[PDB]
């Protein structure tokens, strides 16, 4: 379950906080995905006391409770379950950005890949595997993957990487578009099955 | 001029109180309750929830407040989710609200429970024990105040499998400021509206 | 990967094979789900030789392939990596056929559900928030679940007595009502073990 | 007296031969290699395959193959996947085709490569042993029989990571049998068409 409370002491109305609100949990929260489960109870809230008097723009405040939103998503990313691996999950030239996210999430959700990045194990198979299965416009043949910033496929195929830091990005171009999208999780350690099993 | 700072929380914006007590919710002796307060002057508020078609009691709760766009406290416990608890895990939830409500007015502002969201988290399927619940209620409203540290409390009450509280607070060079606690370690993957 | 390549010596056109092993194939193989990847080279072959030169109804040829593909998926199931538990998710009262089956997968792919069912736990909470997120005509209000055949989810809150159902023994079979229809449908999964974890990291 | 049977595979049915070696394509020198062939006098197949949008050089070949409804011979491989291996992969499938259909015509059975389906088990991006493979190829089409112990060392010789090979018969009351061998104990979620 993840809940979180925030406050602000600028004057905004209802309707301001619920923009600046929406925005943050669609590219935030709604973008954290540590082992795929979805709970009964996730909550945010957002207050405001109007005690600065100050009323921001809204692109301010959006700006603001976005900036706050993403930290705290860092920091629940940090400490996850048994978390060994902080993994960054980038999906581009995707036919659109829904279709982005789309691929991110089955790509981050995958048993495979999360076990293979547990063991610092720069598997490009098991992310073309797991993303080939995301229901979105797909050219096996266009697909490039790379750990750390270095290519281990190109063109749907192995490249003609130092995995032991905690730190791991997987950036996977799918050369169809130019949607985007990135997603924060975590690897599936002995920790996250001996925490949630004992 | 803007900084965006860790080790701050939700007392950092002024017009805010908060504290965190142990109510013995948790087996452990933890703190498991937690209390946020508007001084005011103004109410405003918004909220998203989770998208699971299974929702718990302060959900449901929090979601027929939100409509009214207003709040003065969020009430906030771990050591149980109150979550598949049906009528009588919202009866508790409502109890909860208007306790809050209660002592609130008691300690000298007039509050009712449809001013008070309610959040829980934990395990699924067990009551709340309500007797420590209630009795935490009143301890905490008057442990709240303004301070960093009352932030901090709040930030450590609502922890379940969390090694670490989590806060973070955003000063604009305008001279406002937003401030933030969360938690969440498991079960982690929200789908918010 | 999954590879099956099934025989027959019973006489049969390219047509009638094919009609018994999409069949087939649907009831069995799409409904087994160890650990919810799947792979780039999965096949399933059936080849008939007619050396027998009997031409069986096409009823009797679907059901052999069906016994057939039904048993080597139970076979399949007991020797998943790491395996700990055969866990079946049967999930009935569901608005369609269709409905049932993306329940049932959703718990069975669930990491907190399987991770349970590892410690031998019968946290049922975690099977109604897992339920829950299936795409699914759903009344959170009717759900009931039974473990192993007791009961530990009635009309969406605990059974009494759910917290201390046994789970110790390897087979378990978890059964969702959804109480919104008659759809219905099984999953063959297993649990999210150590081994699995090691056998997938080394 | 219908009878479902374990420990009985591909070549419990009648007009089947089959068998499986240690080709060197495993480190271990394990069995890696599989065959089953089709004595006729009907060569009719079915075929379903991944619906993964990402298919290995071995379910393309084969699906090519299947639009014909026609089969000889089954060739299949464990120790690589010789998935996401380009243009060269595939024809590393179509090799391996070819080599069983030159085998079996050298056998004593005139047979074309379109004849041979293709199968392989194992890690994904790595290409195959050519040398290594075509050698077996040699090897199982010359020991290949329709006994069961070819059944079984076919079901053997597709295993990766499974512990047991996994085998069934239906032997109907009609006097006709539907024999088979599976594999896969991870990255086993089918999704068949």
């Amino acid at each position: 379950t993840m809940l979180c409370v925030l406050t602000t002491d600028a004057a905004a109305e209802p309707a301001a906080l619920e923009r600046a609100l929406r925005r943050a949990a669609a590219a935030t929260f709604d973008r954290l995905d540590i082992d795929g489960s979805c709970s009964t109870n996730d909550t945010v809230l957002l207050l405001s006391s109007g005690a600065s008097e100050i009323p921001p723009a809204q692109a301010d405040l959006d700006e603001a409770v976005l900036r706050v939103c993403d930290d705290l998503c860092a920091q629940l990313q940090a400490d996850a379950e048994g978390v060994t691996k902080r993994v960054t999950v980038t999906v581009t030239g995707a036919a659109t950005e829904d279709d982005a996210l789309v691929a991110a999430r089955q790509i981050a959700r995958d048993s495979l890949v999360k076990t293979a990045l547990f063991g610092s194990d720069p598997n490009w198979g098991r992310v073309l595997a797991a993303v080939g299965m995301a229901p979105i416009t797909l050219d096996p043949d266009r697909i490039s993957v790379s750990f750390n910033g270095a290519a281990v496929c190109v063109h749907g195929v192995g490249a003609p990487v130092d995995l032991s830091d905690a730190d791991i990005d997987i950036t996977v171009d799918l050369g169809v578009g130019d949607g985007q999208a990135r997603i924060r999780t975590t690897d599936l350690s002995h920790a996250y099955v001996e925490e949630n099993s004992a | 001029t803007t900084r965006l700072l860790r080790a701050q929380g939700v007392t950092a914006p002024a017009g805010f109180r908060a504290a965190g007590v142990a109510a013995g919710i948790k087996a452990s002796g933890a703190l498991d309750l937690a209390l946020v307060f508007n001084e005011g002057p103004d109410y405003a508020a918004a909220g998203v929830f989770t998208r699971n078609q299974v929702k718990a009691a302060p959900v449901l709760w929090t979601q027929q407040v939100l409509t009214t766009g207003r709040l003065r406290a969020v009430i906030l416990n771990s050591g149980g989710a109150n979550a598949c608890t049906g009528p009588a895990g919202f009866a508790d939830t409502h109890a909860t609200a208007e306790a809050v409500a209660a002592a609130l007015s008691d300690w000298g502002t007039e509050t009712g429970a449809i001013e008070v969201a309610v959040c829980s988290t934990g395990l699924i399927g067990d009551r709340l024990p309500m007797d420590k619940l209630l009795a935490g209620v009143a301890h905490v409203v008057h442990e709240m105040h303004g301070g960093l540290v009352g932030g901090d409390e709040a930030a450590h009450a609502i922890m379940t499998t969390d090694n670490v509280p989590k806060q973070v607070a955003l000063h604009h060079h305008d001279n406002w400021t937003v401030g933030g606690m969360a938690k969440g370690a498991g079960m982690l993957a929200p789908s918010l509206a």
